[PDB]
Order: structure tokens, then sequence, then C-alpha cells
């Protein structure tokens, strides 16, 4: 909301969220409480709309735009789960990091192989 | 060669003489000039490295158990 408002005065503003894969974690430790049956992997049954309606409206207009860098951490490694699966359609430039690289000590740890760019 | 106590024949196991070896000579340049390679006759090893071969195929292992290399 507040890069919304920044967006709307006609300014270009940067907004980068440390990790929001813990958005839609916040969400599945809710959803069984509110009533709603299990989905794929014990994930709510409304992830990718729960995802969509945030991802949707951080993006740029023709009165201003913002630019953005979200941290999307990847449960078990395991790059198939519902939720990294998800989000990969909602963004351009995707830098996906490895364990595997990381522990041969290169930094960044960057797969090119994997990181793809619009 | 005949020595006091010894003798012995050092024979030879083809027919030698500028004639022959001469011919075998030329061959010789021939196949480098012209790359003719000849195949091995190890049949043994032949059937070994093809079963090796496809064996080790498309095996991807090194993608799933993640060691790093």
């Amino acid at each position: 909301t507040m890069a919304e408002k920044f967006r709307d005065e006609g300014r270009d503003v940067l907004l980068f969220v440390d990790n929001i894969y813990r958005y839609t974690l916040a969400g599945t430790e809710v959803s069984a409480l509110l009533g709603r049956m299990p989905s794929a992997v014990g994930y709510q049954p409304t992830l990718a709309e729960e995802m969509g309606v945030l991802q949707e409206r951080i993006t740029s207009t023709k009165t201003g735009s913002i630019t953005s860098v979200q941290a999307v951490y990847v449960p078990a490694d395991d790059l198939t789960d519902p939720s990294p699966a998800t989000t990969f359609a909602h963004l351009d430039a995707t830098v996906v990091l490895s364990r595997q690289i990381a522990s041969l000590g290169i930094y960044p740890a960057v797969d090119p192989l994997d990181s793809t760019s619009r | 060669e005949v020595q006091p106590g010894n003798v012995t024949v050092l024979a030879d196991t083809a027919i030698r003489g500028q004639d022959l070896d001469e011919a075998r000579a030329m061959e010789a340049k021939r196949k480098a000039e012209e790359h003719i390679s000849s195949s091995h006759g190890d049949v043994d090893y032949a059937q070994a490295s093809a079963e090796l071969a496809k064996a080790i195929a498309q095996l991807r292992v090194i993608e799933l158990t993640k060691k790093a290399m």
C-alpha cells in the first residue's frame, strides 16, 4: 500500500520484499482453522489466488513504476513444491540460487542453467 | 653364430630382402598418406566397451544425488 501511494503520485519506486514465502506459509497455518479442506502438500486450497491477488498489484503503470526484488524461499530445496512453482509465473527475472554451488565456496551461488530473464 | 661351446641360429619370421621389405614400406607409407586405420581384432573388448557405453548413457545420476562436483 505504501508503494502504491508513491506510485500514484507519479514517482518511481523501489520495493524490496524480504521473504514473500512467509506470506503464504502464514496462510497455510491459518487455513485449517478457517475450516478449509487441505490440498496438495498440506497447502491451503486458495494458494494460487492468495498469491496472485498480491503479486498482481505490484506492477508499474502508465502513471508511475514500481521496480521490485523479492526473496523467495524454497522449502527443503524442492523447486517443484507448490509454493515456489506457482511463483515463477509472476516474475520477469528469476535468479535461482543453489546449495550445491554455495558449498563450493562460489558466491553468489547462482545457477546459470536455471536463471532466466524476459 | 658358432662359438667354442654354443651355437645359436637367429631365425626370422618372414622372408627378408630388399625386394619385399620395400613393398612393406611402401604400404606403410600409403596408409599414412591416405589415413587407412584397420580395426583391432579384440571382439571381447569390443563387446564390453559397447555394453559399458550403453549402460552409462543418459544416466543423469549426478543431477539426482546432490553431489556438488
